């Protein structure tokens, strides 16, 4: 299915999503979405599959900085990214770790380590 | 031994075009103790190997494309 996606530029609506949704290919999601850098729910999915495969066990805390690595000068639509990061501290934990989470923290956002007390 | 590796490819990172081959790594294995002798690149490809020397000691030869 991926090699059709070029010739697919005729028709990229959000119908074609939701099929690949129900079916959880979990690779043209990532795929499509590294295209119009939407990388707010694609961020999502970087710990929403619970399966490794190829997308995952390269580049774990790699992916994630390759995410993160946007909008440098300012918020331009990381504000979103904060947010989802705010809400889902608990497990992201779980899976990078510790020492890798405050060494990917420090060079964001001081305030993110805020949320720590809870 | 003789090593091709012409990159690497991932879904992080992007193939811009056709990257040029990595020129080929050289690895000496060693028996006995666990060790790696020699890591150096060379400048083309490798044709052929001769490695013979009638001396206690022996060397080896290589052959590239333009020639070395």
């Amino acid at each position: 299915l991926e090699s059709l996606l070029p010739y697919y530029h005729s028709r990229t609506t959000e119908n074609f999503i939701l099929e690949l949704k129900e079916k959880n290919f979990n690779k043209v999601l990532f795929h499509i979405y590294k295209s119009e850098n939407k990388y707010a729910s694609a961020l999502s999915l970087i710990l929403e599959t619970k399966d490794i495969e190829k997308e995952y066990n390269t580049d774990i805390v790699s992916i994630t900085d390759y995410i993160l690595k946007k909008c440098p000068p300012g918020s331009l639509e990381c504000g979103k990214v904060t947010e989802v990061i705010e809400t889902n501290f608990d497990l992201l934990l779980s899976r990078i770790g510790i020492e890798k989470c405050v060494t990917i923290f420090s060079d964001f956002d001081y305030n993110l380590h805020q949320e720590i007390l809870e | 031994i003789v090593t091709e590796e012409t990159g690497v490819p991932t879904t992080s990172i992007s193939v811009n075009e056709l990257s040029p081959t990595i020129i080929n790594r050289i690895f000496i294995i060693d028996a006995k103790n666990k060790i790696i002798s020699l890591n150096f690149v060379v400048s083309s490809a490798i044709i052929d190997i001769f490695s013979t020397s009638q001396s206690g000691k022996n060397i080896t030869y290589l052959l590239t494309s333009e020639g070395v």
